[PDB]
């Protein structure tokens, strides 16, 4: 019933896969409002879209940029799979086009702003609340992993909170289809699982560790692993030495110990029942796993919003010129975007 | 404390991805 839903969740994301959409607007079709987030190669933009009315964030990726990193394959990643997905906690991507100098990608608005705000604002969530969140992981990663992708970047800053205080999961930069193992290091550096900086090949298991971060961070307000620099963080990954709050439950306590499992042979979501060891853990005996999935859980906490075009989720950001060559640029390198 | 420390460090904002 899971494996006949995923079956045919399959088959739609395969056709999409193989004949991925391309060209469905161009820059002057929308109107560009404020800047809700910042990025390594652009940033992204609340916008209008003139003919509708709505509004839509616009990633916008400077092609030069992104050469100059060697993100090329990455980024091609990220587009060919955002277009193809489709789950309830994955943020839809509403159009895609490029020009002479950037690439764009519209997706739908997501009004709440990033968990980051909100946790490091409220300090730590319950654990009721973080495992309302966590949940739709679970499910969501369960989803991805069954379509052979890995996801490589969880953390609470690409994790959207929308008008119905659920998750919309964004940036799949690192988002990568793959059957055995991968090599690249990449990720953030308090998320990374053991086997990435060791640089040893790694699976899917890499998400399932982050998500023990990620539920370990929510409920406590602080990563298990941190420090001033990357590579002292990395020391502490590998030793995987975990301390916990005294206020974290016993079953909690558990399941982190689970997730952040240095050895791969025992680590859960990589055993023999996969998921199913996670969401059979009593930390989750009180989650309805359907309910998450059609979204009919009430949900912790939801974001105040005033009317559609409301940023006041999210941080200001200083505005520059969108600037567009007379001549292009990369052309062949993204030739399939 | 631990949150003290977490709060006194210099990662307690938006964290960069690395692709090394
Ligand atoms: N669909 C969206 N709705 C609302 N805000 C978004 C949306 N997508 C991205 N953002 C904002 O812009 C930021 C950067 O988006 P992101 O995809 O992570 O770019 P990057 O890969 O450069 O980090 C996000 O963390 C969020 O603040
Ligand atoms: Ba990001
Ligand atoms: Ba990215």
């Amino acid at each position: 019933s899971v494996k006949e839903f995923l079956a045919k969740a399959k088959e739609d994301f395969l056709k999409k896969w193989e004949t991925p959409s391309q060209n469905t607007a161009q820059l002057d079709q929308f109107d560009r409002i404020k800047t809700l987030g910042t990025g390594s190669f652009g940033r992204v933009m609340l916008v209008k879209h003139k003919e509708s009315g709505n509004h839509y964030a616009m990633k916008i990726l400077d092609k030069q940029k992104v050469v100059k990193l060697k993100q090329i394959e990455h980024t091609l990643n990220e587009k060919r799979i955002l277009q193809a997905v489709n789950f309830p906690f994955l943020v839809k991507l509403e159009f895609s086009f490029k020009d002479n100098s950037n690439l764009y990608m519209v997706m739908e608005y997501v009004a709440g702003g990033e968990m980051f705000s909100h946790l490091r604002r409220i300090g730590r969530f319950s654990e009721p609340h973080a495992r309302f969140y966590a949940a739709q992981i679970v499910l969501t990663f369960e989803y991805l992993h069954s379509l052979d992708l890995i996801y490589r970047d969880l953390k609470p800053e690409n994790l959207l909170i929308d008008q119905q205080g659920y998750i919309q999961v964004t940036d799949f930069g690192f988002a990568k289809r793959v059957k055995g193992r991968t090599w690249t290091l990449c990720g953030t550096p308090e998320y990374l699982a053991p086997e990435i900086i060791l640089s040893k090949g790694y699976n899917k298991a890499v998400d399932w560790w982050a998500l023990g971060v990620l539920i370990y961070e929510m409920a406590a307000g602080y990563p298990p692993f941190f420090a001033d620099q990357p590579i002292q963080i990395y020391e502490k990954i590998v030793s995987g030495k975990v301390r916990f709050p005294s206020h974290f439950s016993s079953d909690l306590k558990d399941l982190l110990r689970n997730l952040l499992q240095v050895d791969l042979t025992k680590r859960f979501g990589n055993l023999k029942n996969g998921v199913n060891d996670i969401k059979n853990h009593k930390w989750f005996a009180t989650t309805d796993w359907i309910a998450i999935y059609q979204r009919k859980v009430e949900a912790p906490f939801i974001p105040k919003f005033k009317g559609p075009g409301d940023t006041s989720n999210f941080d200001d950001y200083e505005e520059e010129e969108i600037r567009v060559s007379i001549n292009e640029k990369c052309g062949k390198e993204f030739t399939e975007f | 404390t631990t949150y003290a420390d977490f709060i006194a460090s210099g990662r307690t904002g938006r964290r960069a991805s690395i692709h090394d």
